[PDB]
């Protein structure tokens, strides 16, 4: 149904020992599809999807110039920062930037995306409106009042409207067969005793894309809200992803409880017990 | 479609 | 500053068949600094060449890699993946279960 468009660039400065290391990454939804790396032996926009290779020649040299051109914009950005913060040369920081499109059913524009960080902590962020900007602290409003003075959140509207949506709209079309196709979760029961008055039910769900998916317990009818162990939904290796969903229930009371299984993949909700 | 990231802090 | 801890989870790509070839994966999330060093182990011997993914980061700035080796899961012999970050007192080694 609903997709977006996502880059994260991440600038690692190194106290004396050369230039700062520049990474960024380019994501449609889930899936990967580009790679930059200031240490990488290309110094090239690098493709990690397959319906990405097929790409024209001068698309991956304007793609290459521009996440070159970022490089240096946030390796001056990091030297911006040390007068800014008034911090030691010797001292090794981070500079990371998200940007990106979401678009709805049909295509269209829904929201866009344009922000900083240093550090960890936040900096400045374009908001929804795409006219004005957040200044995180006082170091940030510097940032605000130069920016809003030269008007740039009118290029960022510009890129994020139109520029961003159609180059979204061109991956979909382009990689229909994965992108668009949605796998269902291979799920699976597992008891473990622990104790001679509890027992461990785990609720697994492998091999799903996209990577939103919703493991639920049931204890008779009603949701067992807490009592329940969620690992954080982890990627696979290959395009598909596994989580799973633990519960301590009292020994013997086992029929009691059912695993509500949530994936866009099945074509109604699971609802599983153990056997 | 990478953005123009050239704006300086 | 800001420094957040690593969560690690230490799994397999398809479940565990014995003498049929796998991949070990050592999911390093949530963590500041980028600066990670995340080794696989066989019998609590450093794997030769793991490859990992590019690096990439969560809505908080927190990153997130995936550390992956292709290699034979039989019943002799034990996988566990040794994590260091800036943020641990000593390095941390998660040991490998078939029911993670
Ligand atoms: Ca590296
Ligand atoms: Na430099
Ligand atoms: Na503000
Ligand atoms: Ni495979």
């Amino acid at each position: 149904g609903s997709h977006s468009m996502r880059y994260f660039s991440t600038s690692v400065s190194r106290p004396g020992r050369g230039e700062p290391r520049f990474i960024a990454v380019g994501y449609v939804d889930d899936t990967q599809f580009v790679r930059f790396d200031s240490d990488a032996a290309s110094q090239r926009m690098e493709p990690r999807a397959p319906w990405i290779e097929q790409e024209g020649p001068e698309y991956w040299d304007e793609e290459t110039g521009k996440v070159k051109a970022h490089s240096q914009t946030d390796r001056e950005n990091l030297r911006i920062a040390l007068r800014y913060y008034n911090q030691s040369e010797a001292g090794s920081h981070t500079l990371q930037m998200m940007f990106g499109c979401d678009v709805g059913s049909d295509g269209r524009f829904l929201r866009g995306y344009h922000q900083y960080a240093y550090d960890g902590k936040d900096y400045i962020a374009l908001k929804e409106d795409l006219r004005s900007w957040t200044a995180a602290d006082m170091a940030a409003q510097i940032t605000k009042r130069k920016w809003e003075a030269a008007h740039v959140a009118e290029q960022q509207r510009a890129y994020l409207e139109g520029t961003c949506v159609d180059g979204l709209r061109r991956y979909l079309e382009n990689g229909k067969e994965t992108l668009q196709r949605t796998d269902p979760p291979k799920t699976h029961m597992t008891h473990h005793p622990i104790s001679d008055h509890e027992a461990t039910l785990r609720c697994w769900a492998l091999g799903f894309y996209p990577a939103e998916i919703t493991l639920t317990w049931q204890r008779d009818g009603e949701d067992q809200t807490q009592d329940t162990e969620l690992v954080e939904t982890r990627p696979a290796g290959d395009g598909t992803f596994q989580k799973w969903a633990a519960v301590v229930v009292p020994s013997g009371e086992e029929q009691r409880y059912t695993c509500h299984v949530q994936h866009e993949g099945l074509p109604k909700p699971l609802t599983l017990r153990w056997e | 479609t990478y953005q123009w990231i050239i704006r300086n802090w | 500053m800001i420094q957040r801890t690593p969560k690690i989870q230490v799994y397999s790509r398809h479940p565990a068949e014995n003498g049929k070839s796998n991949f070990l994966n050592c999911y390093v999330s949530g963590f500041h600094p980028s600066d990670i060093e995340v080794d696989l182990l066989k019998n609590g011997e450093r794997i030769e060449k793991v490859e990992h993914s590019d690096l990439s980061f969560s809505k908080d700035w927190s990153f997130y890699l995936l550390y992956y080796t292709e290699f034979t899961p039989t019943e002799k012999d034990e996988y566990a993946c040794r994590v260091n970050h800036v943020t641990l007192s000593q390095p941390k080694i998660v040991k490998w279960d078939r029911d993670m």
